[PDB]
């Protein structure tokens, strides 16, 4: 028992609830407490949030991509888009209405963050969390 | 997903969240609160988070856009009845250093001498 | 405002409920009815086990699909399996556990339903319900 | 997702269910059950439905099941505080007209003359 989920939605704001909920309850199935769960949600809400707006600027003809890998009580974790892409990914990830908190949760929550992107090909973000 | 209710205590605007507050919900709630503190002389903002089951980044920066405008009038950001999930996000943030947390709107208040 | 979700999963029993939770979850940003979102969640649960038990045979490494597209207050749901596939769909569609009544449900809660299939090919239902 | 709660009084199996029932958990219920009708002398089974959240067809399968082994002893079988979606499933299906509906656990013990 090894199970697996793969999600695709348009980019459009009101699907970040719907990926949270779609998550969590897939990790459920590991009895995880409420505050992985919460942890979960967030990182997954960082992630979505970060394809829809920078990703597609808002465009809700994109499609956000996520894949949900259970293994040996172990959370893979990727979230994917085909926007515009980050020139620099390093410079990104430093602390509008923006917090530029996003990747420093993500890594925080997360045991594991790899962060893959291509100028107009898009972004993946890879997450893992240990011990569910 | 959530609801926002408002209310003036001298110069001090009471913000009380129901609800989720991502991205998607910051936007009715940014709106809002710029209208009241530019038709009215707010100097201080006192967010009540008790209700509130659920937020991310986005929820931040709504909070630190406020800020700035809060600290442009010489006046203080309050939020209280934080979950312990949301005083992560404030902790690994460093918000913890500029904005005051207090138990619930009752002690914020009588931190403001609006009560 | 259309939006559409797509999901796969694991062909394993545990996935059924994953299943319903999701399609509501989504299908919820209409405002339906308690009883209307029973009725989806219920349909959902058939087709999805249809697929596990008889399409991969409870085999866990077949990946079960679906497709939920919200278009003009319509809810276009699609469920499908690369599984060995129905000889006699007709026959399938009339009423060891099994109730016979899967196809029956479905044809009764949703407002139209199409099924295509073609041995060692798949299965696939596509459901639609109308009125929110 | 489904916690199975029974009892016997007399030659009556009383099935409490709390929860889900589909394919996924209705093995556990057929294999439980099945144990008790095998040693025990049960003629009749009340199933009350009041505390189960949902039912699919996997449902009506494992209740039919059962309701083949009760017609084989010359028993009855009985399903209260049936919700209305789970009653949905039993007009359309024309269970309704083989298996007898009751209010509460009471009442179908009551027509079962063990209460
Ligand atoms: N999927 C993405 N597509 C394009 N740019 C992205 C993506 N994810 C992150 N970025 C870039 O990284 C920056 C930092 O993201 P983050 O830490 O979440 O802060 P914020 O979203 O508040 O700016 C973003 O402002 C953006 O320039
Ligand atoms: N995805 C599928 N793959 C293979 N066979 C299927 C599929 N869906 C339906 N069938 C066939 O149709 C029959 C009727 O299905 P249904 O009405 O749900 O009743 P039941 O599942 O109780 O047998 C099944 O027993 C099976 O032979
Ligand atoms: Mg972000
Ligand atoms: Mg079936």
């Amino acid at each position: 028992m090894r199970n697996e989920m793969h999600l695709q939605f348009s980019a459009r704001s009101e699907n970040e609830s719907f990926a949270r909920v779609t998550v969590a309850a897939f990790v459920a199935q590991l009895d995880p407490t409420m505050d992985e769960l919460t942890e979960i949600k967030t990182v997954v809400s960082e992630a979505v949030t970060n394809a829809i707006i920078h990703g597609y600027n808002n465009d809700p003809n994109g499609i956000v991509s996520i894949s949900v890998i259970i293994e040996d009580g172990v959370v893979h974790l990727t979230v994917r888009d085909e926007g515009v892409g980050i020139p620099d990914i390093e410079e990104a990830r430093q602390p509008l209405e923006r917090s530029g908190m996003g990747f420093t949760i993500m890594e925080n929550f997360m045991d594991e963050v790899i962060v893959e992107s291509e100028v107009n090909k898009g972004t993946t973000v890879y997450l893992k969390k240990h011990g569910i | 997903s959530l609801a926002i209710d408002l209310e003036v205590k001298q110069d001090v605007l009471i913000v009380r969240l129901s609800g989720e507050l991502d991205h998607h919900t910051a936007e009715e709630l940014r709106e809002q609160v710029t209208d009241v503190l530019e038709n009215r002389a707010i100097r201080h903002i006192v967010l009540n988070l008790g209700q509130l089951t659920f937020m991310d980044s986005s929820g931040l920066g709504v909070i630190l856009g406020r800020y700035k405008q809060i600290k442009n009038v010489g006046g203080q950001m309050v939020v209280c009845a934080v979950s312990p999930a949301v005083k992560r996000l404030f902790d690994m943030s460093g918000l913890f250093k500029i904005i005051r947390v207090e138990a619930d709107e009752q002690f914020a208040l009588q931190a403001l001498g609006v009560a």
